[PDB]
This record gives structure tokens, C-alpha cells and sequence, in this order.
């Protein structure tokens, strides 16, 4: 569920 | 080492000119995804929602790449969003002008990568009458670029289900669904693609 | 060629001094087009209704002209209207300042054209009664130059219908008849044109 | 031509200093003039009412005099009204920020006389209670510097009647009169005049 | 008339 | 048409 | 003449560094006078109430200070308040952003001494219960530094009655008194002064 | 000595380039203090809340250091808070743009730490539905950086307990818990700490 | 008086 | 009761 968070979302590009 | 940082910061953004916008011989593609808060708000004698959320928008460039091990391992910063070319993404039926809710600052990555994610409260035109029934009502605004074509600038989403992991537990409407489809549109008169993402959603009071 | 692009814009801009504004031997034609977008609200208390717009405006100036095979074979390029020198055209009847919905971004042509659409929200001073009537109400608002007359600046219309095609399907108001009509205005006092562009909209309700 | 224009303005704004503002030794005299165009709205509940109006302000500086031998013949020009001194006629009673409706663009003569047009809407203090009633009521607002007194700024007025011919003719208040007088008040503890101009007018709802 | 249109106006100080 | 989507009309003052 | 007071402009203000603000081993004293002009707005649903008010601070510093005779004799300049350093009174329960209703200019003297005088107005806690009644309420509002402490801004009241003298005579509200009055505050804790001014006004319907 | 302090801001700003942020290898520990003062506004029809607030926010950095000794013993100063760099704590459910109700300067301790305390308006996502019965309602908002993780910026609240000791005690609706909680959250995706300051308020209408 | 009228009241710091 | 007051509280972050 990080894609929801923004600073989870910029962390990582990987994912989201 | 904040030495190394702010000497990559001035080796990229001091001593060259701002990077021009995006040309038809270096296109670019901006991806596009929306994590929905909240309606805040419906007006049924303007035909006016407002919708709280975050617009997560990504594309690249070649300008702000480097390599970490000549400037001490770092492969990712943080920057104010002014310090950078962003993309003019902008709703089409919008009808005031957007306030942010958020800071506005980007993470930039070695491979030259930005993303950038800012918070805002958007008011657009969407006829309400019929949210009070079980069936719901379906609004749509959609996002792209406001002065270039497809060939220019081209859109991708990562998912067409806009995330609603974080929309508003107690808020004064439910979601049924809610999506961010890309579309194309050609003219007759034009070559060109014009091409935008739109964003539906289904929702109704609280029961 | 992006390194091309940064060299145009740099020999077009921090090169010669701000362009002065049109003067009665040198003048200059700005050529106006309505597309519009939505009425999102009348007010029968005051007699003021709201307005989206898109303002299309163009004109064109021998200091922004340059030969594409010197710069690359490049033939136009978009920049910041902030950048550039924008013409004086004002709604003659408003009733509080105008809100810019759209990013100010223009578009230049080697031929020293330029092209600049930014979408507005404005109120202006207008009567509704009669728009809950089969017969709709008329309401209208002159464009123009604010300080500059006709012998300095010309406006002139491509059309005299206003484009439609964009407009709101589920707006509070239908449209019946959209005009561009440019006038002039001659005084006893003195010879100069004084040029306008009339915006006339006949709208009503919806049944 | 446009080189000319592009000369004096640069001889007049980059080499001198800025205008320092007028002293008791070399005052200075604005001349005021009102055109009103809408009553917009009334408030009962708080007795402020607001105005949108042209305010048309005058005067002459010496540093801005220039021979049109030396500039091609050339006898006027418009400019920014950042780029000059200004001044701070302001309204004594008003209840809001005011809110600038045009663009702010002087024009300037070569005898160093600048005229400035600003649209402006104003909330001031006003009791409406009878804007029913076939006499209406009256309101008052006087302008005037805001630090200077009258031995620095002198105002005048061309004439005491307030231009009423770009009225909206269908506006939500009817125009009775309106006029713009020029009061001087002494105080018993001091020598200056202060000077305001005094803008009344009369008005009443439509029927 | 003339002095009701700033376009005017500021053309004609002469007459506003 | 093309004249009523801004990002189309600045790439053809040709037609709008 | 007025080259005597640009020079005395440019000598102040560019060739001296920003001053730094008051510290302990050089305190400050700002004197405050309100004088207040409307009650424009009571909201009781939420216990906020409007005023519209005059804010007469003075304050000295002696890198204002300057000898006349070298400056042709000036004694007294304005200048935008802006150009030069302003304390840090803010009102303590405003429950908006206070609005600035003036120009913001300055008056220096030789001695170093400034005035200004800000209309603003300003938003704050109030409960308006008992105002429909004959003795009325009373509201409060402190002002005072939000940063410094007694021991380097000091305030002070020329007088302890708030003037009245061009409150608005056709308001919503009469005045049955104003009062600004400095207090000071110890704490368990420590040993500053802390220094408000409090204007408490007593106020009631027109009946 | 203010010669000695102007000399120790210019050399802690004009010297250096502007601190680039906090990193994984250099991070950072910013303490949040709440002082609430009112609830100001909620409304059912939008199920959002207005507070104003202090919070108090407290980091340490080694850039700002200085030895007094080496500045005429002066120990702190005081700055504008554009001076510095400044941390991204941001309510997470704002609903719009928050307003500064106070100045914007912080005061700078010889050691680098740096204590800032911004009076804020805040409008909120909260559902009233309750706060007439005497259980009262409970709100709740998160405060936490905007882009950067919990091994780049660490958050601590030296107290759990919001200060109350400044509550209006006249407003409309009065407070029966305020809590200011530390949260950590961590994902399956992530190793990364994410953390939060999680407001809670439980409040009710006058008994 | 003269202390309620700011362009007053600034050219007179003696009595405002 | 320093804390409740923001000159109070910079001036003193030993306590608040």
C-alpha cells in the first residue's frame, strides 16, 4: 500500500 | 557529505541554461497516476465539484543525469519543484485555478529521474443531480498537456484504477469506482495525436 | 539539436532590450478568438455572471523573427508568455480580476508569429432575468486595448462565431447564439479608431 | 523608430534614480477624476457596499520631460506604472483590499505629464437602509494622499460631476447623482491644509 | 464621451 | 473541431 | 533640492548593511495608539468579529539618524515601508491574516525616529452574546512582539483611551468604550517581561 | 555588537551554499509541539474542521554553528524564516492551503539548533456528526514530511499532551482530549520507517 | 482631531 | 504557563 503515501511513492519509482 | 550533494546540485542546474521544453527530435513521456482523498464538495446550482488529491507525475530527461560513484554514491535528491522543467499537466474543465495542498518539491535519481508528487484541491465541471440515489452520479476531468501535441509530449498511466487506499474513511460521499484511462484524439484537418488521460469516477452520499 | 533550441531562445531573449509596445508608425494587428468552455454561474442579487473561456490571441513582431537554417531547420518554439511581450486586452465591463485557469505559455513562428491561449474565468456585469424563459437572456462584453487606439493596435476577428465545440454538455445554461463581432468607435472630439471586439452570448436555463 | 522609443526610454529609467516622492519645497498637484461604472452589490448586515470604477489620475514631474528633437520626433509613450513614481490616493473608509480590474499602464508626455487609468472595485462603509425606497440613499467615500499632506500634494478635480455615461444600463441600482468634491480641512493644532476629494452618490434599486 | 473610455482618456489629456 | 482544443490551435494557426 | 534628498536616499540605504534587529544589550521601544473606525462584522455562529482599525507604531533607531545640515537642511523624509526594518506586533487571537487597507509608507526623521500608520483590517475571537442587549459586549484582542521578548521590545501607550474620533457614524455598532492598555506578564519559569498592549472595546447594536 | 551580529548573519547566509536537505547519510530529528487555541468552524454540509494552532517545530543543524567568543559573545539571533532552511511537516488531510496567521522568524541558538513557532489556520477532513451530544466528536490529523522518509528526517514530540493552557475559552466548541501522538509505519514493499505526529482532538459544543 | 487622520498624524509625532 | 506563548517558548528551549 505505498503507492498511497507520497513520500513512500518517491522513494520508490521501483514500485510506483 | 552534504559537500557532495551540493556539488552535484550546482554542477547540474548553475553553469547550464534551463533545459528548453520538450522538442518533436527529443520527445518526452510524463506518467500520470492519481491518489484520490476526498469530495469535499458538490454544488448543484453551479455544477461544481471539488475533489481533493494527489497527482503523482513522473517523466525524463536527459539533462539531469550523472554518475554516483563521481559524486560520492548518491543517486537520488530532493529538490524544489522550481529548480527543474516540469510538464504543464493541467485539467481541461477545471473552473477556478488549482490550489496545492502540498509542498512542492521533487526526488531526482542518477539515471536523471524526477518524480513529483504534489497535493492539490481541484474545483470542475460535473453535473451532480442524482448523487442522492443508490445509483450514483459519474463525473470526468481530464489532464494533459495545455500547449503540446502528442509528438511532443506522450502520456502513460500505470494502472487505469486510480488509488483510493487513502481516500476519506468518514467523508460525505462514497466511491463506486474510479478510473485513469489514457485517450488519443485525432482531427481530421491534423496529423498530430492530442493526448490526455481521464479520470472518471462514480459516487454518491453516505448512507 | 536541444543544445540548438537553448541557443535560439538565448539569441532572441537576453540579447535585445524588452520590445517597447506598438507606436502610431509602427503599429500592430492583434487578432482575437472565443472559444467557449462553460457559464458556471449567473447571479440574479447583483447582475454579475461567470464565465470559462478560452482567449485566443496573435500577433506578430519583426523582432521575434529568425531564419530556421542558421538556427537547425527549427520552425517554431513555445516559451513562457512571461518571456515575451503580450498585448493590452482587457474585458471592458468586468467585475473582479480575471482567474487565469490555464498555464501562460506561447508559441512562436520563425515568421515572428505568435500564438497564446490562456483559458480564463471572469465575472462581468450582466442582467439574467428572462433566462429562466423559453426566450433566454443576452449578455455581452467588449474586448479591447486599454491603452493603446486603433491607430496602434488593430483587432480583428477570424470568425464571427464563437467556437462552441468544447463546451460544458451538462452545464446549468444552454447556449443559443455566440458572436465575435469587432467594431469601432469614431468620437467628434478626434480622427482614431477606437477598436473593440464584442462578445455576445443569448442563453437560457435548461428545460 | 522603435529604436527611438526603446532610446528614451532607456535614458529616462535606467540612468536617473528613482523620484524620491514631493517635499514642501517642490510639492506637486494630482488631479482626480472619477467615471463609475456598476453598483454592484449592497450589504446590509455589515453597511458595506461595493464599486467598480475608473479612477483617472494626473500630475507631472520634471525628471520625466524630455525634447522630441532628440527621440525622432516622437511625443508620447505608455509604460508599466512600476516603472514611475505613483501616488497614494487611497480611499479613507474602504472595508477591503481593493481590487485592480485592468491592466496598470501610464502613458507619459513629453512635457513630463502622465496620465493613469486603473479599474478598480472597492468595498466601503456605507448604510444602505433604503436602497427600497423611490428616494434611495447616499453614500460617501473621499480619496486623498494617505502621508502627504497638502503642502506636498495638492488634489483637483476637472469637474465636479462624476462621469455616469459608461454606466451599466442595466445594473442592479439606478444612478441618481454622483459627484466628486474637493474639501480641505484644517486642525487647530497645525498648519497644513489636508485635502481629499469627496466622491458621493445617490442611488436606489431598479423598477 | 471621450473621457468615459481610458483608451481615450489618456490620448486626450487635452479634453479629460 | 481542432480550433476548440488549445493545445491543437497553437500548432495551426494555418486553420484557427 | 530633491538631488539633496536622493542622495540622503542612497547614503541610508544601499551602502549599509540590513539592520539586524533589536537585541538585549540594545533594547527598543515601539509605541503603539489604535484608532478605531468600524465594527464591520459579527459572527456568532462562530464567535468571530471583524474590525477595521488604524496601527500607529514609532519606533527609534540610530542608523536612521542623519545631520541636516548636510542634506540641505531636509529634516523628515517618507519613505515605502518596505526600504526599511518594521517590528513584529501582531495581533495574538486573530483568527484570519489580517488585510492591509493603506499604502504602507514610512516617515523618518533626522533624529532616527519612524512613523507609519497601517489600516488594516483584522479578524479575531469574540463572543458577540449580549450585544442585542442594552449594556452590550466587550471583545479583547493583545498585540505585542511574537519573537522578542520585554528585554528587547518594549511597548508603550501615549494614552490609555483608544480614539474614536472618525469612527464610522453609520456602522452596525456603537462604542461604548476602548481602551489600549500595555500589560506585564512574569512567569513562574523566568525572568523576561512579556509586553502586550490590550485594546478591550465596548460594543452594542444601533437601536 | 550589532556590528557584531550583522557580522555573524553574514556569515552564516552570504557565505555558504544553502543546506541541501537532510540525506540517509547525514539525517535529521525535528521535534513538534501543538499549542491549540480554537476550533473555529466545522461544518456538516463538508464534514471539514478549522483550527488555529501554534506548532512548534525544533530541528538542530551543524551548519549553523558559531562560537560566540569569535562573535562578541552573542548566543542566538533571530531571522527571518526565508533565511533558512526549513522542514516539510504538512497535514495530511488539509482540505485547503493553509494560512500563516502569525510572522515567519526563527531564532538560532550558537549550538545550530533552531526554534520556530508559526500561528497556522487549518481547515481539516472531519465529520461533526456528534458534536451536540456531550460524547462529543473526535478528530484527527497527521502531520508528517511531505517527500522525505523516516532515515532522512526523524519526528519526536516532547510531550503527548497538545497545550490547552492557551484555549479561547469563549469559542464555540470546547476540548476534551488533545493528544499528540509519535507514529511509525512501515510497509511489506519497504524497509524504510515512515513516520507521523498524529493529532487528535475530541471536542463538543458549550454545556 | 488631527491623530485620527494618518496624514495628520505622522507630520505630527509631537502630538499623535 | 511559558509554553503557550510563542516569544515565551523560543526564547527558552530548555523547558518548552
Amino acid at each position: 500500500g505505498c503507492c498511497s503515501h507520497p513520500a513512500c511513492a518517491v522513494d520508490h519509482p521501483e514500485i510506483c | 557529505s552534504q559537500a557532495n550533494l551540493m556539488r552535484l546540485k550546482s554542477d547540474l542546474f548553475n553553469r547550464s541554461p534551463m533545459y528548453p521544453g520538450p522538442t518533436k527530435d527529443d520527445p518526452l513521456t510524463v506518467t500520470l497516476g492519481f491518489t484520490l482523498q476526498d469530495i469535499v464538495k458538490v454544488d448543484s446550482s453551479t455544477n461544481e465539484v471539488d475533489l481533493v488529491y494527489y497527482e503523482q507525475q513522473r517523466w525524463k530527461l536527459n539533462s539531469l543525469m550523472w554518475d554516483p560513484n563521481e559524486y560520492g554514491n548518491i543517486t537520488d535528491f530532493r529538490t524544489s519543484a522550481a529548480d527543474i522543467w516540469t510538464p504543464d499537466i493541467t485539467a481541461y474543465s477545471s473552473t477556478r485555478p488549482v490550489q496545492v495542498l502540498s509542498p512542492q518539491i521533487a526526488v531526482v535519481t542518477h539515471d536523471g529521474s524526477v518524480m513529483f508528487i504534489p497535493a492539490q484541491r481541484l474545483s470542475f465541471m460535473c453535473d451532480p443531480t442524482g448523487v442522492d440515489s443508490e445509483e450514483g452520479v459519474t463525473c470526468a476531468v481530464k489532464f494533459g498537456s495545455w500547449v503540446y501535441s502528442g509528438f511532443e509530449i506522450d502520456l502513460k498511466t500505470d494502472t487505469d484504477q486510480v488509488d483510493l487506499s487513502s481516500y476519506y474513511a468518514s467523508s460525505k460521499y462514497e466511491i463506486l469506482s474510479a478510473t485513469q484511462t489514457r485517450q488519443v484524439q485525432h482531427y481530421s484537418c491534423c496529423p498530430e495525436p492530442y493526448i490526455d488521460v481521464n479520470l472518471v469516477v462514480k459516487f454518491r452520499e453516505r448512507r
